């Protein structure tokens, strides 16, 4: 029996650091956070939003066996790798093997350098994300790489986005059933600004979802924050304009569904 | 590792993946004709070969992989074969509490593309070996090889470029069997682990 | 017996982001009604949305009649800062007071004529009006000619991490006592970056770079633009502005402390909460 | 609005003349008496303040006028209506009192279409165009606006803003001395007789 410690992260392509956000909202305490990562933007909103508490690595092509064993250990590597070569959406998308698709084995090969070797039974979780949008053949692809099948969750239960991803790993409880909380904006009118009307109750992924006065409108940064369940202005950082802050939210994580997955981990680790 | 006397040497149990090379591992004597059906595992699509699979056929002592040859109509990502060829590589290898001489092989016929090296070596834990087929002065064909069997490095020729493979990579294809003859010798350092045949 | 407080009720003539209702609900007086002449509608989005459609929004000042003031009012607090990009020596193709968008300070001065009580009429009625520093000796003489009163000179210095000299025609009360700085005014630039960021200067001036963060400057940033003037963080996130909207909107305003220190003593002549 | 009342009672007119002097043409019409004053004249309205006016005061009309046209002006043609407008404030009479009271700004064709915004809010009403017809033609113009009670019946519809625009783009470039063609508005006092003496 061991006491409780705070957690050990190792986050690949890990975006606008929504694993942190949630963790720390969690309550857990996060002894550690290492994010690969190379979008400057999304970089600068991990920096400040979380005041330097998150170690920047790069290049996930460029973390080396011996990098592991320095910064671990790890007690959870978590991974939502590229998606947009591996989505039916993109016609023009060249699948698992080649483009961005073949990053998920750089999630595959860390994960294997961070799992504990035989002998410890030391706790140890992942968990590995990517679009329900494949080709069958990639998922069976990545189910073989993983050892495990995935579970599909969507957002549109907990936010008011549709929201469809598979969600490979070894968290407790991944399949138990996803349960909505008071504080979650199930439908669109729950995100918007004052004065403006939602012309349906769930967005998915119409161009202009929303009317004010009378008239059409595109949504606002602070509104798809809500959407995504990001806090309000979590993304006005660094003199970001609309379009960078909505390419981060739009590859992003829907939180209220991380929140579901990384809620067990409050009774394995350290907490406030 | 203790290197025993030659007397009970025991046979080189094989898995080889998309390739076969039991007849060229026959050929220097590793395997014995007419020899129990077992010594050699070969399977070619290994999409849906899971970690027990590989426990059940082996143990092995030595993991074999191999892309197709250069002139053949792939169908497969180049890197597949690497992908893959790593996936059962681990599942083949000895628990750190039973350690036991274990090697692997992998070989590239000029199939994977530049971009495809790099992931290649960093998964393989090398930079590839280049033994090529010099006749008359000029490159006729060539193979990459990474693997822990000791003596590959000394097989490296230096003086084959990366651009001389490139274009004898777009030139030989276009016009267009395995070059095992430029793999087959070099597999002799592991003949001192495993029983001879004669 | 005396007057019972009841809510105020403000025009605001070129009320940009809403800086005088913000003033005033921070201050915790009651706004009964808040009439906003504002022509850019960038500026109008945000007063919009950070205050709930309670502003009356107006359009042009040039649109508003003598009947307009009296169906409107009647009025408490008459406000305005002209725009300054033809008063000011910064711009040397300025063209002054008379021409080009410095005469609109005698719309302001036009409509709080038709905005004044009668003689007969004791009522509370106070205003204020605003203009930079940096003019032509003769309008700031012409303005106080027209505006019957000299100005008092405010440097938002005191009270906040920039340069902002600016004159404040008026009569609320206590524009002349001295301006004490608060608690929660951040004064150095150093307050108000985000963090792992060094200030240069101590404070800002109306390097080009004045902030450097892991060796190599940068800009300023608007969420730390919008510390300088006194605003609330994110005041101007609204409606995809980017990045040289805000700092348009927030170039032209009102130093919030520096308001504040005006409003404050009408506390004692209009309904609060 | 004001009645009119016997000319036995009938007081001197008290006249506050701005930027331009109609001393002469006050006197011609019998409002002012020859050899004084009860006209006060200021070209300057810079440092007046409401207590000067109220000083030299009261009066009972106020008269304003942009320089001739043809004469380059000293300043915007805006300020002599933003200055006319802030004296005129000055000295009006006060509720309490209420007492006949007459205004008048008049511009010769100085004021372009901006101004003319500004001076027919400032000033309450659109302008009255006063022209000098000779043979058919358009020899001067001006524009008046004023509380005077005939004042719109002396405007010319016939009289259009290309051809006062044209009669301003001419009498510009003329190279000739610019004369304030008082003529124009000396009649549209007229109307005044009856609420103030008249002198033989
Ligand atoms: N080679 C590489 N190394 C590290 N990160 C990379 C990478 N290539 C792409 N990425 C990043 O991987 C991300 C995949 S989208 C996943 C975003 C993240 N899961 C979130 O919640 O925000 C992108 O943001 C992209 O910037
Ligand atoms: N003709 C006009 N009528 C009404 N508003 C005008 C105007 N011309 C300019 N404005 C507005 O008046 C403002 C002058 S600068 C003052 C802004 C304000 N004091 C603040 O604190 O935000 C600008 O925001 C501008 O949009």
């Amino acid at each position: 029996h061991m006491r409780r410690r705070p957690i050990r992260v190792l986050s690949l392509f890990d975006g606008i650091a929504t694993g942190y956000l949630v963790l720390k909202e969690l309550g857990i305490k996060v002894g550690k956070y290492v994010a690969s990562e190379v979008c400057e933007e999304s970089i600068a909103v991990g920096t400040v939003k979380h005041e330097g508490n998150i170690k920047y690595v790069n290049d996930v092509r460029n973390i080396t066996k011996k990098n592991i064993e320095e910064w671990g250990p790890f007690d959870l590597v978590i991974g939502g790798s590229p998606c947009n070569d591996l989505s039916n959406v993109n016609p023009a998308r060249k699948g698992l093997y080649e483009g961005t698709g073949r990053l998920f084995f750089e999630f595959y090969h860390l994960l294997n350098y961070s799992r504990p070797k035989e002998g410890d039974d030391r706790p140890f979780f992942w968990m590995f994300e990517n679009v329900v949008a494949m080709k069958v053949g990639d998922k069976r692809d990545i189910s073989r790489f993983l050892e495990c099948n995935p579970v599909m969750i969507d957002a549109i239960k907990v936010s008011a986005a549709h929201r469809a991803r598979y969600f490979w790993g070894n968290l407790p409880g991944m399949n138990r059933p996803v349960i909505a909380s008071k504080n979650d904006k199930l439908e669109l009118q729950d995100c918007l600004e004052y004065n403006r009307i939602a012309k349906l109750k769930k967005v998915r992924t119409q161009l202009f979802p929303v009317v004010m006065n009378g008239k059409e409108d595109v949504l606002w940064c602070t509104e798809l924050e809500r959407i995504f369940g990001f806090p309000v202005h979590y993304t006005d950082v660094s003199n970001m304009g609309r379009g960078a802050r909505q390419k981060l939210l739009g590859r992003s994580w829907s939180v209220p569904v991380i929140r579901h997955l990384f809620a067990p981990l409050k009774d394995y680790f350290a907490c406030e | 590792f203790e290197t025993v006397p030659v007397w009970r040497r025991q046979p080189v149990r094989v898995l080889s993946l998309f390739e076969d090379i039991k007849k060229e591992l026959t050929s220097l004597g590793f395997l014995e004709s007419g020899s129990d059906p077992g010594q050699l595992k070969h399977v070619v699509d290994v999409t849906d070969t899971v970690r027990k699979d590989v426990e059940e056929w082996g143990p092995f002592d030595l993991v074999y992989g191999a892309t197709p040859p250069l002139g053949h109509t792939c169908d497969r990502p180049p890197s597949w074969y690497l992908f893959q060829f790593h996936r059962l590589l681990q599942y083949a290898r000895p628990k750190p509490g039973s350690p036991r001489p274990f090697f692997w092989m992998f070989v590239d016929n000029l199939v994977l593309n530049k971009e495809d090296l790099d992931v290649a070596s960093r998964f393989l834990e090398m930079e590839p070996v280049t033994i090529p087929d010099v006749h008359g002065g000029s490159l006729q064909n060539a193979v990459r090889v990474w693997s822990n069997i000791p003596a590959i490095r000394s097989r490296h020729w230096a003086l084959v470029s990366e651009e001389e493979l490139s274009l004898l990579a777009q030139n030989k294809q276009s016009s267009k069997k395995w070059p095992t003859k430029l793999v087959k010798n070099c597999f002799l350092p592991l003949r001192e682990y495993f029983k001879y045949f004669s």
